[PDB]
């Protein structure tokens, strides 16, 4: 009931939002000559409804490939120039974590853009194929956060009795249902990582635990590796660029 | 019960507490560590916030 | 099953004095390292662990199944030439070459002891991480605080240091084995 | 009591001076105002070297957390101008952890300010310290920008509507932020940190 | 209670997910040596929650610019040569809808990824500053779906008492406020589209109503456009391609 | 007042041993000041301060 | 704590005669001593004036 | 919960005294960072 | 309580009391001089005039 000055003595108490986001110091003046509708109805097939913490969950392919009768069994024991050297036993494949997944997926790598810190909680899905014929045993196995600490303390673990004493699952082909299911719990110092830069941890390897035999020589089967993450939890807001450790300066 | 402990000068009983037991397998089994917890008793007062945390 | 298993049928208290169901009890008894001759005295951080040689402590080796540490750690320190000395922490930010600064111009939490009359230092080291866990021998905390002692005056000696996990003290992880050794060596 | 870590955090004080101009040729959009670290410590816009000694002036706080090793705390702003209802212009402030140059409305917290309804005693806002554990380590070499795990981030502030000002009054205004630390909290005593008399050790 | 055999009779009636998405033929057997925890307290400042229909929500900039005398005020009226022609009315501005925002906005241009189809409400924000001694009067007005149909009837409509009788809101200067908000309903024929193609109708224009004047001459003011989505409905996933029209075939 | 913040979630026993909320504990705790060599030995008294040099007490320092 | 006053401004002078310490061995031979000093628990600071300019970091270069 | 036009529009209202003389047009503010107290305590023989 | 501080002989009790916060900002505060406050135990005796302070 007041007429307003162009600037003078506005009320200087008001605080709303607009986004999710951003605090605006001052309200937009709902005037406007018409208020219109929605106009058309659906008219459609039902499908089922799309949220991030369920898009993050989705399945991703991780590995795959032939395994053959050739390829060398992991040794029971070790020798010394091996042993100085800090030797690595043989593997079938090999996959960083998280990375496989996240910079690894172009889908994931573009759900998570501009958030600044997450937690993760792996599962990881070993298919392997071949004919009741055939004999053999893999081991799929989790070695830990390994890179963090000293080169010698990841290579005295390094052998066959060690291996099978670690988180794992081993898979008989003697099995029907020919797949196995793999937990990985998240574990780290720091609570929480960006996903856009090195963050590498956990190692998951798979070993071959006993040779692979059929009747006649050089035979083989196909493997798959499949993986999703569960329990996650992402933390903040920040523009989507690779962050930088303590020593250097931003 | 460290003050207790000390206060009663004697090294074995080391203050008692009886742990839930699982995962016995033959007569034996893994205590939880839930249960192996113990009181450290500086918390009490800070959250209590007595005087003696400033000095007074 | 197919079991021929029958439980046992014995006596705890006949034959022998205790009995022991933990590792960590192994670990809060005390046992030593290595000498340290000279005046730059390093003894290990909270991080612990990665002893070269062969000769290595007890905690020392029960170090190698695990992967995660957390808690304070406890010294006893026995001198050579008997003396008072000073015990002071440090870190690598903490350093001055102003050269007439010494270490006690810092103001961290300090301990002085005249050995003649208590020749056995005891001293425990508390736990001061950012981080609620520890892989052992960590380098991503290079600022981690590390023990330091002097004589005043500066002067060369010896000491007999043996380390022992802190009550507070826990490992966690359990990785598999080290190979290691059993016997006498054989042969010279 | 006046000894209480919390009565010395409770206290506001302006920080610096920053001009905006101003009037003709006014700086385009997207130009910094202000580029403020979060760290009451920050050898940057605190202080300077004198005698190999990198000095340090400023509030009672800052010494306080210079003389302990690891901290934690939120920030309390309070903006605030010397200006004439006749200049009129729009501001945005962003917190940005690990990041630096502005960063558009929707990628980061933002809070846009009229200048024309801060009235006087100015506008409070308060940010959230994001960070990947809970303890902050306090001393740092750096000469400009934060090194890594010494702050929480930055918090910046730059024009959008460019200012404009009538021919009756002077072509630019001058902002003045104050400020306090919430929830501060303080762990393991012990630092180099002393009073800037003399500047030697006696032999 | 019975030994599998490798691949023989396995069970046939078996079905279950394993991500949001994906059913699966047989389930994956969850054997193996151990099941560890989170490890990790939190430890952290509480920071708000995202979420997806609150992520495509966020106020997002549009436009932005200089205002001054010099430019033309819009046409009371027309003639013929400009009749014939299909002539439009000059503005300081004109906005795409919804282009400028989803191809516009990489970080929205990131978030829509592999949903197959959506619908969208808009709001606007303009913003203008400049002295009290300034004079002035914008109009922020919805040109409809145009585009769509004859070039003749998006030319006949084009003058001033028309432009005053569509959707839009005035900005007169003398308003202490100094900012307006427009709401604009979901308007085709089509009831979905795929964001990342040329779907573009009902574009947005800015024009001067009364010619900007101060005490002297070429006076100047600066403004701002801003605009957020609402009442959104994804539907759909697919790759995230550039889709085609009827006569065109795939 | 148009805050962000969203008070803290951690607990404090978790990651150091003490936690302390006055400087008087900070001053109770004793540090050392400088050598005082000969006969005339001059300790500072109750009014305490002034020291010059760059070594110095933390009581002297608060 | 001797003095007339309930308080004392910082190295106040206005009290010549405040007691102040002294040790001596017997025979009166050289010595040195490491001292060390602190508040005691009666002990009280008040009136906050704002910091100091301070050093923070070890003196570069030589 | 109004901008205070540097001195537009002022209450006309006002008036209070200071002293016990001199009554004023305007009140001040009572703005500032502290409020503190007399410190000492008598400690004296009573005088009439 | 500095005596029965000393006859306790444990160093970490030193004599309880809960002040009255104040002044709280984001769960922490400020507390009164006034409940911070200990007994000095010697003034009952003065004011009382206890014989052990005649030497008697």
């Amino acid at each position: 009931s007041v007429t307003n000055t162009g600037g003078l003595m506005p009320s200087a108490t008001i605080s709303n939002s607009e986004g999710a986001t951003m605090l605006l110091n001052d309200i937009p003046d709902p005037t406007q000559n018409v208020f219109l509708s929605r106009n058309v109805t659906d008219n459609l097939f039902e499908v089922q409804d799309q949220n991030l913490i369920e898009s993050l969950s989705r399945e991703v392919l991780l590995g795959t490939g032939t395994w053959q009768s050739g390829q060398a069994e992991i040794s029971t024991t070790l020798t010394e120039q091996q042993l100085i050297t800090n030797y690595e036993q043989p593997s079938i494949r090999q996959i960083s974590l998280p990375d496989d997944i996240v910079k690894g997926s172009s889908f994931i790598a573009s759900k998570l853009a501009n958030i600044a810190y997450m937690r993760c909680d792996y599962e990881l899905y070993l298919r392997v194929q071949g004919s009741p014929f055939l004999q053999g045993l893999l081991l799929l196995w989790n070695k830990m956060n390994a890179d963090q600490t000293s080169k010698i303390r990841s290579s005295i673990t390094e052998h066959l009795r060690s291996i099978t004493s670690f988180p794992g699952v081993t898979l008989n082909m003697q099995s029907d249902s020919r797949s196995v299911k793999l937990v990985i719990p998240y574990t780290s110092e720091f609570q929480v990582f960006n996903p856009r830069n090195e963050n590498k941890l956990n190692s998951v390897r798979l070993s071959i635990l006993s040779a692979l035999r059929g009747p006649s020589t050089s035979e083989k089967a196909t493997y798959s590796i499949m993986g999703r993450m569960t329990n996650i939890k992402l933390y903040g807001h920040a523009p989507s660029i690779v962050s930088l450790s303590y020593p250097q300066t931003e | 019960d460290d003050a207790t402990a000390s206060q009663r000068g004697i090294v074995t009983q080391v203050a008692d507490t009886v742990s839930s037991i699982s995962n016995v397998v033959d007569g034996l089994g893994v205590p939880l560590l839930s249960s192996i917890s113990k009181p450290i008793g500086w918390v009490s007062n800070v959250v209590s916030n007595v005087a003696s945390i400033f000095g007074f | 099953g197919m079991d021929y298993a029958k439980s046992d049928s014995s006596s705890l208290v006949t034959t022998m004095g205790e009995q022991f169901r933990s590792l960590r009890m192994l670990t809060r008894r005390s046992s030593p390292t290595d000498v340290l001759t000279g005046t730059s005295v390093t003894l290990p951080g909270i991080t612990i662990g990665t002893d070269s040689s062969l000769r290595q402590s007890v905690l020392n080796i029960i170090s190698y199944m695990y992967r995660f540490t957390k808690g304070s750690i406890s010294y006893k320190i026995i001198p050579k030439i008997k003396g008072d000395l000073y015990i002071t922490t440090s870190s690598a930010d903490n350093i001055e070459l102003n050269s007439n600064a010494y270490s006690f111009d810092v103001n961290r939490a300090l301990h002085y002891q005249n050995t003649a009359l208590n020749p056995v230092v005891q001293v425990s080291l508390p736990y001061y991480c950012p981080s609620e866990n520890l892989v052992i021998d960590s380098t991503s905390f290079p600022n981690l605080s590390n023990l330091v002692l002097t004589n005043l005056e500066r002067s060369s000696n010896t000491y007999t240091v043996l380390v022992s996990a802190g009550d507070d003290h826990t490992f966690s992880q359990l990785a598999g084995c080290p190979a290691f050794t059993i016997g006498p060596s054989r042969s010279a | 009591d006046e000894m209480s870590i919390q009565y010395l955090a409770s206290r506001p004080y302006m920080l610096d001076r920053y001009t905006i101009k101003g009037g003709n040729t006014p700086s385009p959009s997207g130009t910094v105002v202000a580029d403020i670290p979060i760290s009451p410590v920050n050898y940057s816009l605190y202080g300077s070297i004198i005698r190999d000694y990198r000095t340090i002036f400023g509030a009672p706080v800052s010494l306080a957390v210079a003389m302990a090793s690891w901290w934690r705390a939120k920030i309390h702003l309070n903006l605030q101008f010397a200006k004439t209802q006749y200049h009129q212009c729009r501001l945005l402030v962003q917190y940005l952890p690990y990041g630096s140059d502005v960063q558009s409305l929707e990628n980061v917290l933002s809070q846009i300010i009229d200048i024309s309804h801060v009235d006087e005693s100015g506008i409070d806002l308060c940010f959230p310290s994001i960070f990947t554990n809970k303890w902050m380590r306090s001393y740092d070499p750096a000469t400009e920008g934060y090194t890594a795990g010494c702050a929480p981030g930055r918090i910046l502030i730059s024009v959008l509507n460019p200012l404009i000002s009538a021919s009756t009054v002077n072509d630019d205004i001058v902002m003045m932020p104050w400020l306090t630390w919430e929830n501060l909290e303080l762990a393991e005593p012990g630092s180099l940190a002393k009073a800037a008399i003399g500047f030697d050790y006696p032999a």
